[PDB]
């Protein structure tokens, strides 16, 4: 996270940290969206040119997490992944298209004020949330320059759509959106790399709950003026992570 | 799940969080 400050404690409890078993390496953001389920970015899981194709027993998820690096005793809980899905038509060649991935965890957490689940928008509320000039949160333990000790929070203005297309030369889908200061607004923020498959959420002035309506996925550098971080539109897809989710029982 | 995205250091404690006001008032 570049240009951003420090989390506060329990700020953002659904906030899950991937990591890597051997090495012992931070690899890359999540979000919780229930005792069970973990949402993330498809690329922190599968990006083959990175040497990114994880199977289930070689990752780990660290929720409740405030420190980048040092455990939390009594606050942090420790889960193995008993299965990964990644998005059927999840693109790694070209722009990252439905760049998503859901994971089921072999120990299910329990809820505390450091551990509490994020919601998934229903239509409405990424129909009235999700537009133009409206702020949206991004957290994570990434980079703070292109080149974090505790978590860090930036809050980002959803930029429309043909500003998002001009920036780049990558190919813009309608399964993304992007964000993040126009260079005539004068403030500045962004995303960076670690900073993957952590969530985008916005505050519902209408029942005044916390909704995931992005998932940190790519950009061009990080802060860097004209341009703009790009995330997975959630709801989009919200048609897979229902399929996943409500699969099995209780 | 059903209790989602209400916080307990800060909703359920009434407690405005640091840049929370940031985003409301964007919804102008």
């Amino acid at each position: 996270i570049v240009e951003g400050s420090d989390a506060e404690i329990g700020m953002s409890p659904w906030q899950v940290m991937l990591f890597r078993k051997s090495p012992q390496e931070l690899l890359c953001g999540a979000s919780l969206i229930s005792d069970r389920w973990v949402l993330t970015a498809a690329h922190c899981l599968l990006y083959p040119p990175w040497d990114k194709n994880f199977t289930e027993n070689d990752l780990l998820v660290r929720i409740g997490k405030h420190s980048r690096t040092r455990y939390e005793r009594n606050i942090e809980k420790i889960s193995m992944l008993e299965k990964i899905y990644i998005h059927p038509r999840y693109n790694w060649r070209e722009n990252l298209d439905r760049d998503i991935a859901l994971m089921k965890l072999k120990k299910p957490v329990a809820f505390s004020d450091y551990i509490h689940p994020v919601c998934l928008p229903d239509r409405e509320t990424a129909a009235s949330l999700l537009q133009a000039g409206y702020k949206g949160r991004v957290t994570g333990w990434g980079n703070l320059k292109e080149t974090p000790s505790v978590l860090q929070v930036v809050n980002l203005p959803i930029v429309e759509r043909p500003v998002c297309k001009d920036s780049t030369r990558i190919r813009i889908t309608d399964n993304m959106f992007c964000a993040g200061y126009k260079p005539d607004e004068g403030k500045r923020g962004d995303a960076c790399e670690g900073d993957s498959g952590g969530p985008f959420v916005m505050k519902s002035p209408f029942n005044n709950r916390w909704y995931q309506m992005g998932i940190v996925s790519w950009g061009e550098g990080c802060d860097r003026d004209g341009k703009y971080g790009f995330y997975t539109h959630v709801f989009r897809l919200k048609k897979w992570i229902q399929k996943v989710i409500d699969q099995f029982g209780e | 799940e059903a209790d989602c995205g209400l916080r307990p250091l800060f909703e359920k404690k009434s407690l405005e969080d640091k840049t929370e006001r940031e985003l409301l008032e964007s919804y102008i």
